[PDB]
Parts: structure tokens; sequence; C-alpha cells
């Protein structure tokens, strides 16, 4: 970590701005990707009577 | 009796710009200065062949 101070706390701007991309980064959702399949289930026909 | 205050003293003297962000002779002071066991690595290398 040696840089000029004005040159280091420049990295520190570009570093975290790019942090807000892990907040929202690959979504945790892989058991509810299945709820995003289970989403079109339910506008299925019933073929069957 | 291996002292480091050898390799230190000669690295020391080469002279360089300050004005360089990346300081060449700062990063090698890095690598190998901070000591673990005063460079006991070497004796069980020795005591290994």
């Amino acid at each position: 970590l040696l840089a000029t101070p004005m040159i280091n706390n420049a990295i520190r701007s570009f570093l975290t701005a790019w942090d807000d991309i892990r907040i929202l980064s690959p979504d945790v959702s892989s058991k509810s990707l299945s709820a995003y399949l289970d989403s079109a289930v339910a506008n299925g026909p019933e073929l069957i009577i | 009796v291996l002292d480091p205050t050898v390799l230190t003293n000669a690295i020391t003297t080469i002279s360089e710009s300050t004005t360089q962000t990346i300081s060449p002779i700062s990063e090698i002071l890095r690598l190998l200065q901070p000591m673990g066991n005063d460079y006991a690595a070497f004796w069980k290398c020795i005591a290994s062949w």
C-alpha cells in the first residue's frame, strides 16, 4: 500500500465505489432461483380433466 | 552468523529519486526484512539435505 497519499486516496474512491457491485453481486437467491421458476408454473393450463 | 545488516546496508545506499511513486528499494525492503525466526529456514534446508 505504498503510494503518494493523493494517489492512494484516489484508489479508495475507485475501489469502494465498486464495492456497491458486491452488495448486489451474484444474487443469493439460488434457492429462490426456483422461486423465480415457480412464478411461471401457476399460469399453466389444466390439460387433464 | 548470518547477520542481515549486510544485505540491508548494501540496498539502502543505492540512490533513487524520491519523486517516483513506485519506489523499487522500498518494495524489496518490504519483501525480505520483516523477519521470522532470524532466517532459520536456511538451516532447515541444510539440515534436510
